[PDB]
């Protein structure tokens, strides 16, 4: 048949031609395969006609065609489809529709992304949009949101920026529409330059996608959720966002059985607490035992790393509030998740210990959670932020603490305890935890608790490695060109002495 | 060291696709 | 090479591309046609006879544009392209009845495709879908069934289909191409004799319905209903039928009109209607008479001219009284202007009509000082026969039993030679007719009781001659026989025993 | 002899055509 088709297209005749456009928009419209160069020609002939019959069958049967991976990448080459897009302007609005139906078909490649970005062809992409019918518009929302995919790619996006067209359209009835804007303006807010612009330009947006956080539809909901996320990338939002009241609603999508939901909001909600001054609202709004027991569940470690740096992040900003923190048990749970969960969610749990562990007004709390317990066997960890993390806590633990009991507890067991902890570190040559361990080590002994003092002046092994230590650091400090009275070694050196001073 | 898991802003990877009458 | 393209889209199977083709068919049929192969057709007929109905309006309104050019008329009903279109005039869809009784319309324009019509029996949907009260359809219908009035033996397996009655009905549609098929496909009809009778026993008011028309605003209308009129006028019944109805009126105005056809109809009629002697009476006080006299003045036809002297002849054929309403309108002396110059049928009409007149005993002495003579010796001339010899008959009765004879005497020399070289000249000829015309009028003058013919008659040498000549040929070529020639004879002695 | 002219009765020459759509 496609003897026929083609020599019944190029008659110049305008009836042949419409019954040739009808046959391909069928034939095209119910099976869709890989097809040649040979039968897109036709189309080409085909596209220019203005009968606008003509186009709605062809633009269609083109449209239809596009579903199949290699008839895009195909429409490229021609030099091309490009030509008919130009015609889509003329004011026809269902062929305009079709038209703007095979670019939002096509494009899906990056490539065709790319090339549909030059020749300034999406101005009028952002155009179409506003026309009344659904239909036009849902292509035009569509074209874009699929041109949202590379960085300069909604680079020309914002050239000639629909992006007010979008925010506008957040406020539509119609679901895929509206669907298509929040997914548009979450991929759009990926980028600093346009988080920025955002702010000043298009303002009163976000209140917008708050309110979609409330939408019937999921997907609407979760895509609305993670724009706010992205546009919480940066300070400004992080305040913005709390402001327009975003915080019951993230409290409670949360709990949501709805995975995905719940992935959404607490990244959101991880990334607004990244500033200070929203802690305080955060913790009163009921978001912390909903966080603690999230974090628990195996399945999914991207919520539990959320979940443990949010809870960080509030502990990390301020000290109000701590015993407000305490009274959960994510500490504990914390402590019983840090020894069986991924190294992503370990090394989150020792952020948050090193953090936790700098008031002082929470150290013995700390302690009498036994929180040792985890803190030694991490110190262990082949992986630097558990291991580092955890001796900074374990250090900060060791430091002018009011009673040093579970301390004394700690010296041999777990994992030979914190005796066996400066050890290891000392033996390392690793300049930090060298250091780490030095200064600990003059931290007990600067305790007038005398049984501390004991176990540290009387266990050969330490006195030994602190002399070694002592013994290296001077002589790279006497082959560098120093005598006593990198810049670690004169700093190690001191500690030293200090430390061999409480011998005699 | 503290980690930055999970940090950088999503690109949803939902494409759209077309309706004809 | 368009057309296996289209047509490789019918025998797809798949119905959006059948319909593609068919639309296409349609519309590059509706604006171009000329004669087209067989395989053309053989894929827009199979590809009809389909249910899908859209298909069947663009198919049925493709092959029907094609049905136009005359070579394409029978090539698409001699494969039997019919039956496909007889199935959908039968069936429940109103808009491919009207296209397909449209093929039919188009079709059996052609004479020997109507036979192979009629005897598929199309003709029974048809008659049936000329009721219908879609306005396309109808006009489709009637259209087809005027279209099928053209043949005789189309006429009477149309009426065998008994489409009579939808038609006398439909003749007051207030759709003029409906009520204007109709009243033509009448009128055809009415021109056998079959027919006619049939008409007559079957539909008692058509002739109202036919006469009412011959007041309607549609100039064609008027005029083929009064053809109609006349074409039943062809018999008697009707001929009284019409006058009963009151169509005097409508046809005495119908002939005084400008327009040129109008007038030609309807002097037919009122002629047709004039053969009857009962109508004269009412011919007459309708004031047919003048009109027709300055009917005679229409040079520019002759056609016009025979019928309305034939009507002349007929109103003075049928009664004697009334005659001289007749000599006050001008008639005979428009017929005696006429008669010397005007073509041979005016001329052999009137030449009849003189004849006619010249029967009657009570208007012979009008006629002569009509100097009828002056037109009825010269036309003996004519070597048309009917001419001259109803002028002949005409003079030989004017000669025959008259109590005056001025004017005859008078026209013995003059003009053309008078009486005498008309009796010399038809003695002299070889036709047993005229030989028989002139030895009787001589007789008819000798038995004259007036002095002065009988002896112009004997002392006048030719004459007499003659006579005694055709007394000798008669005698010697009759009894070698031992009976035209024996009357001949026996009035050739008549006048010799003077 | 009586003459005979034009006394037939006539067939009309007119022949319907269709119309569609």
């Amino acid at each position: 048949p496609l003897k026929a088709l083609t020599t019944l297209v190029y008659s110049d005749n305008l009836n042949l031609q419409r019954s040739a456009a009808l046959a391909f928009a069928e034939i095209t419209e119910k099976y869709v395969r890989q097809v040649s160069r040979e039968v897109l020609e036709p189309i080409l002939i085909l596209l220019q006609s203005q009968d606008p019959q003509i186009q709605v069958a062809a633009c269609a049967a083109l449209g239809n065609l596009a579903v199949n991976n290699e008839n895009k990448l195909l429409i490229v080459e021609m030099g091309g489809l490009e030509p008919l897009i130009n015609q889509m302007m003329g004011d026809n609005v269902e062929v305009q529709c079709n038209a703007v139906g095979c670019i939002t078909n096509l494009a899906t490649r990056d490539d065709n992304k790319h090339k549909i970005a030059t020749s300034g062809a999406l101005i009028p992409l952002t155009k179409l949009a506003k026309s009344k019918h659904i239909r036009v518009q849902r292509n035009a929302t569509g074209a874009l949101l699929n041109m949202t995919h590379s960085e300069e790619n909604r680079k020309e996006l914002v050239n000639a920026g629909a992006v007010p067209v979008l925010v506008s359209l957040l406020s539509s009835t119609d679901p895929d529409v509206q669907y298509y804007c929040t997914t548009a303006l979450s991929n759009i807010a990926v980028d600093e330059a346009n988080r920025k612009k955002l702010a000043q330009t298009e303002p009163r947006l976000v209140s917008k996608l708050v309110s979609l956080m409330d939408s019937p539809s999921s997907r609407v909901k979760c895509q609305a959720t993670l724009a706010l996320r992205n546009l919480a990338s940066d300070t400004s939002y992080q305040l913005e966002i709390v402001r327009a009241g975003g915080l019951p609603h993230l409290v409670k999508l949360i709990q949501s059985d709805s995975i995905p939901l719940v992935l959404a909001s607490v990244a959101c909600i991880r990334n607004i607490s990244i500033h200070p001054l929203n802690e305080g609202l955060i913790v009163d709004a009921g978001f912390l035992k909903p966080l603690v027991r999230l974090l628990d569940y195996k399945d999914s470690e991207e919520i539990q790393c959320h979940a443990v740096s949010t809870l960080r992040n509030l502990a990390a900003s301020s000290e109000k509030n701590r015993k407000e923190f305490f009274e959960s048990g994510a500490v504990e749970k914390c402590k019983e998740l840090a020894l069986d969960s991924p190294v992503s969610v370990q090394s989150e749990i020792s952020a948050c210990f090193a953090i936790l562990a700098l008031a002082d007004v929470s150290k013995l709390d700390l302690l009498e959670a036994n929180i040792l317990d985890a803190l030694i066997p991490m110190t262990f960890s082949q992986n630097q932020e558990v291991s580092g993390n955890a001796a900074a806590a374990l250090a900060n633990l060791c430091s002018r603490v009011n009673n040093y009991t579970k301390i004394i507890e700690a010296w041999d067991r777990p994992n030979e305890g914190i005796r066996g902890f400066l050890i290891r570190f000392l033996k390392s040559d690793y300049a930090t935890f060298e250091h780490i361990a030095l200064w600990t080590i003059l931290q007990l002994l600067e305790s007038h608790n005398d049984k501390v003092e004991d176990l540290v002046k009387n266990d050969d092994d330490i006195i030994n490695g602190v002399r070694k230590m002592a013994d290296v650091t001077f002589e790279r400090l006497q082959r560098s060109g120093i005598d006593v009275k990198e810049d670690a070694s004169l700093e190690l050196y001191n500690i030293t002495q200090q430390i061999l001073q409480f011998l005699h | 060291r503290q980690p930055y898991h999970y940090s950088q802003p999503t690109t949803a990877p939902f494409q759209a696709q077309a309706k004809f009458h």
